[PDB]
DNA sequence: TCGAGAATCCCGGTGCCGAGGCCGCTCAATTGGTCGTAGACAGCTCTAGCACCGCTTAAACGCACGTACGCGCTGTCCCCCGCGTTTTAACCGCCAAGGGGATTACTCCCTAGTCTCCAGGCACGTGTCAGATATATACATCCGA
DNA sequence: TCGGATGTATATATCTGACACGTGCCTGGAGACTAGGGAGTAATCCCCTTGGCGGTTAAAACGCGGGGGACAGCGCGTACGTGCGTTTAAGCGGTGCTAGAGCTGTCTACGACCAATTGAGCGGCCTCGGCACCGGGATTCTCGA
C-alpha cells in the first residue's frame, strides 16, 4: 500500500470496492422514471409528467439558450485556462460509457 | 524536438475523418476523449512531458532506483500536483469565497466513513463549463501576437482535428492562446454560443449536434429528479409559481420562459436550473450548483486515503516542496514558452500587464527526495 | 510491616508540591514535544533555551490552574476523585471548549 | 514521533498535586495530554508567526512572550 | 490635470481606500503608512462585511422576511464557528439567544 | 450641522452586491458599523504592535497581512489574506 | 384540566428563546440605574440610549450566567439551580 | 429607595427561562439581585468616570459603551 | 516582597517572594490577575473536605 | 556592543529606600522590570484612548489621572493619585 | 491512650558562583530661545432630558394543592493508592562545527508635505410599501380514561 | 390509546412610519511636484545552537494486595410549579420648561524644534559572602495494639 492501485481498489477498508472504477454511481436522490423503473421521460408520447407535458429538449434549447452571437460579453476576470482545467478535471473524475 | 502523445489505432477514427489529406489518427492517453479539441490534447501532452521530466530528474537524482520505482514516484508527484493545483486555484474561483469556505473547510485527517463515489447528478452538475466556451480557438506567437496562418479558427473546424497539433506549430501557440484570452461570461440571456449548439461535431457527424439539448436529454435519460427536488435537497427555498421563480432567479422574462416551456418549477432540468441561476459573488455558479459541486469535492478530498496532505503519504519536507508548485512553472518549464501569467493563471488574461518571465519564480526542489 | 492508609501520602505530596517552585515536567521530553509540534508550522526551526523555558513555565501554570478549577468541579458533585467530565466542565465554563 | 507520551503519568500526578487534587481517576491522563497539546499548538503557532514576520529562523523568548501576551496570558521573567 | 478616479476603483473595491488611509494616518498607529496598507485593509474589511451580510441575508430569507434585523445578524454569527470565534466576547443588541435545551430536561 | 462619517453607503453597496433584493434596517446598520470599526481597530493595533516590535516606523502591507493572520481564526484568515493580496496586485497594475 | 409540572416551564423556555425583546420592565431598571449612579455623582443626567445600553448589557450578562449555572446544576445530577451553582460558575469564570 | 426590588421574581424567572433553566430554587432571586447590582455598580462607575473626564453632566451612550469595552464586554448597536 | 523574604529568614528577594507578596494582597492580586510570575509557585491551599 | 536600557538601577534605588539591608536576585529583577514596563504600557494606552475620545491632541496630567483611576483597583488607585499629584506640585514650584 | 516507625524540621561545616561595587565612555538628557497652533475662556442657540397628569390594562402578587424531585441511607464491588523491584533514560560534564543573528555602510526608492481642484458623501425632504396589528381557522400536542 | 381541551402556527385585510431615493453644498480626497530619511542589500564576525559521547543514578514502569469511595437502588417529605382571583403600577399619549451640549470667535501660552554641552547610565571587570548542599540529631505525626 505504498502507492495507489490503478483501478482504485481496496482504498476503503470497510468497503474495498467502494470508490473503485467500473461501478454504479451513487444516487443522492431516488431516480424518477416515466414508468417507475427504467423508462425515461418523453419515451411514450402523450404521457404527462406531474400533470404537465414533457418539453422537447431541442425546443427548450431553441427558445431559452439561443442568443445572437454578436453581443458576446467576455469575462473580465477569467482566462480560457479556467475552462480547460475544468474539462481536464472532469475527464479525471467521471466518464459514463454507452453501448456502441 | 519535444515529445508528443502516442498514437492510437481504432476501427473508426474521427481524427482521420476530419481531414483525409493530412492523415493523422487520434492520440492515445488515459482517456478516450483526449482529442476532442487541440487544447485538451495540449494539456495532456504537457502533463506527459512533466511526468517524463520528473522521471528523468529523479533518475539523475537517484541513479540506483529502478524504472518501476521512478514511475511510481513520478506518478505520486503528478497526482499530488494535480490535487494541489485544483484544490488551491480552481475551486475557489468556481465556488467563490463563501461557498468554498462553507463546503470545503480546513482539512483535518483521513475519514474512511466517507463515500468518495461520484454522484449521478455531478456528471450533469459539472457541465456548467459549457457556458464558458468561446466560439473561436486562438493561437499566439512568441510575442503573444496573432500567429499566422489562421490566428483565430472557428470552433466547428477544430473538433477532433488532431492534425492541427502535429502539423500546425505544436502546443506552444495553443497554450499561449489559452493563457492570454478571456473566457466567456455566463449571462442569463447569453447561456451558450451557437458554435456548440448548432455546429458541434459538424464534420464527423452527419448533422451538427446540440450540446445543451444533449445535456437535458442525458439528464432525462439518467432519471435525475427535477430542479425543485435538488433545491430541497441542498436546503434552498423551493419556488412554486411564476412570482416565486422570478424572485429566485432575479429575472422575470427568464422565469416566464421557463414556465411556458416546462409548466412547473418541479420539472425544470438540473442543468437548466443550475445555469439559469444568478452567479455567486466572485464565483461562476449559482447556489445550487455550488452546493452540489462543493459537496462532491469535499467527499472526494475527505474520502481519499492517498491525499497529498494526509500523514505518511509525503514527508514534511516533501510537503513544503510540493506546496510551492504552480501551473505557470510547469507550462514554461516543459516547453518553449518563456513569458507566462503570474499568481492565479486562471485569472490573468491580459498581455502584458500581468505576465512574467518565469526566470524569477522558483522551481520544484526535488532535493528532499534523496533516499 | 508498616503501611499508610490511602490519602496520607497524597496529602503529604500536596503539601510538598505546593511549597516548592520547581518545574514538575522533565525538560528533555518537553523540549522534544515542543520541537515536534513546531515541526508542522515550519521546517528547520531553531529554539533558544529561553523560548523552551518560557513555554514550559506557561504550560505548567496553565495546567495547575486548570486542575484547581477541576478540583472545584469535582467537589461540587460530592466527590473526591477527579474525572474527565470535571475537566470538560471547567474548560466549558472558562470559555475554552465552549 | 510520539513525544506526547513523554509527559508521563507521574508528571501529571505532580501537576495535580500542586493544584490540590487528592484522588485522581485513571482516565484523566489522556485528557490532560490532549489539553496540553491544544494549548501548546496555539501558543507555538502564534510564536512561529511572530518569528516568520521578522525573517528569522530562530524562535526567541520574546516571540513566546508576545504570543502568550496576545492570548491574555502575560508572563513575567523573560523580558 | 486628468479626471480624478478613486483609489478604491483602481483596486476594484467598494470600501473607501482614501478614508481608510486617512484613519490610519490620523489614528496614531505608526509614524509612516505605506501605499499598499490601505488597500489591504479595505479589501479585508469588505471581505468580512460581505461574508457576514451573506449569512444574515440567508438567515432572513429562511425566515420569509425581506429586511435584515439584528436577530438575523445574531443567528448568522452564532451558527458559524469561525465568526463565533471572532465575536466571542461581543454582544449584539436585540439579538436574543440561540435556541437550545439540554437533553436532561426533556421528558423521557 | 456637523457631518457624521460612517460606513453606511459602503455596507449598503456590498449588501446590494450579495443580496440585490434584500434591505436592511437602522439597528442592523448600526451593528454593522460597529463591527467594521471594531475589526479595523483590532487589525490596525496589531499591525502597529508588529511594527514597534521589529523597530520599524512604517505600517506596510506585510504588517497588515501578519495582523490578519494572527487575529482572524482559521479558514477565515486564509480567505481574507487572499482577498487582500488580490487587491494590492490590482492596485499596482493600474 | 391541569398540566404536569415542568410542561409550562418547557413551553416558556421555547417561547423566550425565540423572542429578542427585553425581559425586565424599563421603569424599575431606570430607577435602579439612577439610584446606583447617585453614589458616584450628584445630580446626574442620563441619555435614554445610555439606560437602554445598560439594560441590554445586563440582560445578556444574566442570561449567559444562567446558562453556566444550568450546566453546573446538571453536573451535580440535578434539575433545579441553587445559589451554589451560581457561586461555582462565577468562581470558575474568575469573577469571584 | 429600595429599587433593587424592582427586578421582580417573574423577571428573574424569565431571564432564567431564556437561559434554558427548567426548575429554579427559591433562594436564586436574592443571589441574582446581588450579582446584578455588582455588575451595574462596576459598569456605572466606569461610565461616570468617563463622563467626568469630559467635564459633562449627562452620561451619554458612548460612555457606557466604552465602560463595557473596558471590562471586555463589547456591545454592538449603540454608538459607533 | 521584602517582608515575605524576611519572614522566610532570607536576605535576597527571589520570584517566590514576589509571588507570595502579590497573591496574598487583594488589590495587587486583582491588578495582576492574568499574569504569570516565573518560578513563583502557588499559594498553599487545601480544600477542607479533603482533610481527614 | 550595544546598549540595553532597563528599570534596574531605579528599582534598586527604591528597594534601598524601602529595605536598606535586603538585596534582590536577577530573576526577581527581570520580573520587576517586566512589571514596570507592563504597567507603563497599560496606563499610557488608556491615556491615549481617553485623549482620542475627547478629540484632543495632547496627553496631559488629567489623562494620566483618569487612566490611573480607571485601571488601578480600589484604594490602590486613590493612593497612587495622591503620589502623582504631589510630584506635579513639587515639580511646578521648582 | 500508647509505643514503634517513618518523615520532616532544625542545626553546624564547606565551598562557590552570582550579586554588588568600581572605572571609562558615549550618547541621550538638560539649558537656552523661537514659533505657531491647540486649547482655554466667553457667548449663544436650541435640543433633549426631566417633571407632571390621566387612563387602560397587562403585570405582579397572594394563596391553595399536589406531585416530583432533592436528600439521606444502605450495600456492593472495583478501581485507585501505597510499596517494593527492576529497567530506562534523564541529567551533567566536556568537545567541536557552523548556521545565522547582529553590526556597518551606502545608496535608492518611497513617503511626507504643499497647493488646486473638483466630485463624493453628507444633511434634509418625501412618499410608498414591508411589516406590525386584528381575526378567524386549522392543526399539533398533552393529559387522562 | 381514542377523544377532549388548550396552545400555537397560518392565511386574510388595514394602516402606518421608516427605509430607500433625490437634490444641493462643501470639504476631504486626488493630481502634480519636491526633499530627505528609512530601509533594503551587501559584507564581516562571533556566539550560541545543535549534535555527539560517556557515566551515575534518579525517576518512570510494573506488579500486587486491599480498602474506601463511586454508583445504584429505595423511601420520604417538602418545596416548587400550576391555576386563579385581586391589586398595582407600567406604558402611552400629551404639555411645559430649562439645563446644558454643541458650535463660533479670539487670543495666548505651551509644546515641538533646533543647537551646544556634559554627566548619568551602561558595559566590562573583580571579589567575597549568602545560599545550596552535606551530615547528624530532634520533634512530630501516624497507625496498629
Ligand atoms: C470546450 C469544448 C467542449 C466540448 C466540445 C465538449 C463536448 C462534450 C460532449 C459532446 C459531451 C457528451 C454530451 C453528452 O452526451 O452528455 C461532453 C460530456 C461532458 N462534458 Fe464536455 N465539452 C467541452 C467542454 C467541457 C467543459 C469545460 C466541461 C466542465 C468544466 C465539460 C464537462 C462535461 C461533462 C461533465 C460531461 C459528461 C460526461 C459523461 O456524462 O460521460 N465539458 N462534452
Ligand atoms: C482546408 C484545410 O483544412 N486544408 C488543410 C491544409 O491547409 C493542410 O496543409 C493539410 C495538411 O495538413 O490539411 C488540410
Ligand atoms: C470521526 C469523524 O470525523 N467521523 C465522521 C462523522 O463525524 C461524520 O458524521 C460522518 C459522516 O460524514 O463521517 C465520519
Amino acid at each position: 500500500d505504498k502507492y495507489r492501485t490503478i483501478t482504485g481498489m481496496c482504498n476503503n477498508r470497510r468497503s474495498p470496492t467502494l470508490g473503485a472504477s467500473n461501478r454504479a454511481f451513487v444516487r443522492w436522490l431516488p431516480a424518477e422514471y416515466e414508468d417507475g423503473f427504467s423508462l425515461p421521460y418523453g419515451w411514450t408520447p402523450g404521457v404527462k409528467r406531474n400533470g404537465f407535458p414533457v418539453a422537447l429538449a431541442r425546443a427548450v434549447s431553441n427558445e431559452i439558450v439561443r442568443f445572437p452571437t454578436d453581443q458576446l460579453t467576455p469575462d473580465q476576470e477569467r482566462s480560457l485556462m479556467f475552462m480547460q482545467w475544468g474539462q481536464l478535471l472532469d475527464h479525471d473524475l467521471d466518464f459514463t460509457p454507452e453501448p456502441a | 524536438g519535444r515529445a508528443l502523445l502516442p498514437f492510437d489505432n481504432l476501427h473508426d477514427d474521427p481524427c482521420l475523418l476530419t481531414n483525409r489529406s493530412a492523415r493523422i489518427p487520434c492520440f492515445l492517453a488515459g482517456d478516450t476523449r483526449s482529442s476532442e479539441m487541440p487544447e485538451l490534447t495540449s494539456m495532456h501532452t504537457l502533463l506527459l512531458r512533466e511526468h517524463n521530466r520528473l522521471a528523468t530528474e529523479l533518475k539523475s537524482l537517484n541513479p540506483r532506483w529502478d524504472g518501476e520505482r521512478l514511475y511510481q514516484e513520478a506518478r505520486k508527484i503528478v497526482g499530488a500536483m494535480v490535487q494541489i493545483i485544483t484544490y488551491r486555484d480552481y475551486l475557489p474561483l468556481v465556488l467563490g469565497p463563501t461557498a468554498m469556505r462553507k463546503y470545503l473547510p480546513t482539512y483535518r485527517s483521513y475519514n474512511d466513513s466517507v463515500d468518495p463515489r461520484i454522484a449521478n447528478v455531478f456528471t450533469n452538475a459539472f457541465r456548467y463549463g459549457h457556458t464558458l466556451i468561446q466560439p473561436f480557438m486562438f493561437r499566439l506567437d512568441n510575442r503573444y501576437q496573432p500567429m499566422e496562418p489562421n490566428p483565430r479558427v472557428p470552433l466547428s473546424r477544430v473538433f477532433f482535428a488532431s492534425w492541427r497539433v502535429v502539423l500546425e506549430g505544436g502546443i506552444d501557440p495553443i497554450l499561449r492562446g489559452l493563457m492570454a484570452t478571456p473566457a466567456k461570461l455566463n449571462r442569463q440571456n447569453q447561456i451558450a454560443v451557437d458554435e456548440i449548439r448548432e455546429r458541434l461535431f459538424e464534420q464527423v457527424m452527419r448533422i451538427g449536434l446540440d450540446l445543451p439539448a444533449l445535456n437535458m436529454q442525458r439528464s432525462r435519460d439518467h432519471g435525475l429528479p427535477g430542479y425543485n427536488a435538488w433545491r430541497r435537497f441542498c436546503g434552498l427555498p423551493q419556488p412554486e409559481t411564476v412570482g416565486q421563480l422570478g424572485t429566485v432567479l432575479r429575472n422575470l422574462k427568464l422565469a416566464r420562459k421557463l414556465m411556458e416551456q416546462y409548466g412547473t418549477p418541479n420539472n425544470i432540468d438540473i442543468w437548466m436550473g443550475g445555469v439559469s441561476e444568478p452567479l455567486k459573488r466572485k464565483g461562476r455558479v449559482g447556489p445550487l450548483l455550488a452546493c452540489i459541486i462543493g459537496t462532491q469535492f469535499r467527499k472526494l478530498r475527505d474520502g481519499d486515503r492517498f491525499w497529498w496532505e494526509n500523514e505518511g503519504v509525503f514527508s514534511m519536507q516533501q510537503r513544503q516542496a510540493l506546496a510551492q508548485i504552480s501551473l505557470p512553472r510547469i507550462i514554461c518549464d516543459n516547453t518553449g514558452i518563456t513569458t507566462v501569467s503570474k499568481n492565479n493563471i486562471f485569472m490573468s488574461n491580459s498581455y502584458p500587464r500581468d505576465f512574467v518571465n518565469c526566470s524569477t519564480l522558483p522551481a520544484l526542489n526535488l532535493a528532499s527526495w534523496r533516499e | 510491616p508498616h503501611r499508610y492508609r490511602p490519602g496520607t501520602v497524597a496529602l503529604r505530596e500536596i503539601r510538598r508540591y505546593q511549597k516548592s517552585t520547581e518545574l514538575l515536567i522533565r525538560k528533555l521530553p518537553f523540549q522534544r514535544l515542543v520541537r515536534e509540534i513546531a515541526q508542522d508550522f515550519k521546517t528547520d526551526l531553531r529554539f533558544q533555551s529561553s523560548a523552551v523555558m518560557a513555554l514550559q513555565e506557561a504550560s505548567e501554570a496553565y495546567l495547575v490552574a486548570l486542575f484547581e478549577d477541576t478540583n472545584l468541579c469535582a467537589i461540587h458533585a460530592k466527590r473526591v476523585t477527579i474525572m474527565p467530565k470535571d475537566i470538560q466542565l471547567a474548560r466549558r465554563i472558562r470559555g475554552e471548549r465552549a | 514521533r510520539d513525544n506526547i507520551q513523554g509527559i508521563t503519568k507521574p508528571a501529571i500526578r505532580r501537576l495535580a498535586r500542586r493544584g490540590g487534587v487528592k484522588r485522581i481517576s485513571g482516565l484523566i491522563y489522556e485528557e490532560t495530554r490532549g489539553v496540553l497539546k491544544v494549548f501548546l499548538e496555539n501558543v507555538i503557532r502564534d510564536a512561529v508567526t511572530y518569528t516568520e514576520h521578522a525573517k528569522r529562523k530562530t524562535v526567541t523568548a520574546m516571540d513566546v512572550v508576545y504570543a502568550l501576551k496576545r492570548q491574555g496570558r502575560t508572563l513575567y521573567g523573560f523580558g | 490635470r486628468a479626471k480624478a478616479k478613486t483609489r478604491s476603483s483602481r483596486a476594484g473595491l467598494q470600501f473607501p481606500v482614501g478614508r481608510v488611509h486617512r484613519l490610519l494616518r490620523k489614528g496614531n498607529y505608526a509614524e509612516r503608512v505605506g501605499a499598499g496598507a490601505p488597500v489591504y485593509l479595505a479589501a479585508v474589511l469588505e471581505y468580512l462585511t460581505a461574508e457576514i451580510l451573506e449569512l444574515a441575508g440567508n438567515a432572513a430569507r429562511d425566515n420569509k422576511k425581506t429586511r435584515i434585523i439584528p436577530r438575523h445578524l445574531q443567528l448568522a454569527v452564532r451558527n458559524d464557528e469561525e465568526l463565533n470565534k471572532l465575536l466571542g466576547r461581543v454582544t449584539i443588541a436585540q439579538g436574543g439567544v440561540l435556541p437550545n435545551i439540554q437533553s436532561v430536561l426533556l421528558p423521557k | 450641522k456637523t457631518r457624521k462619517e460612517s460606513y453606511a453607503i459602503y455596507v449598503y453597496k456590498v449588501l446590494k452586491q450579495v443580496h440585490p433584493d434584500t434591505g436592511i434596517s437602522s439597528k442592523a446598520m448600526s451593528i454593522m458599523n460597529s463591527f467594521v470599526n471594531d475589526v479595523f481597530e483590532r487589525i490596525a493595533g496589531e499591525a502597529s504592535r508588529l511594527a514597534h516590535y521589529n523597530k520599524r516606523s512604517t505600517i506596510t502591507s506585510r504588517e497588515i497581512q501578519t495582523a490578519v493572520r494572527l487575529l482572524l481564526p482559521g479558514e477565515l484568515a486564509k480567505h481574507a489574506v487572499s482577498e487582500g493580496t488580490k487587491a494590492v496586485t490590482k492596485y499596482t497594475s493600474a
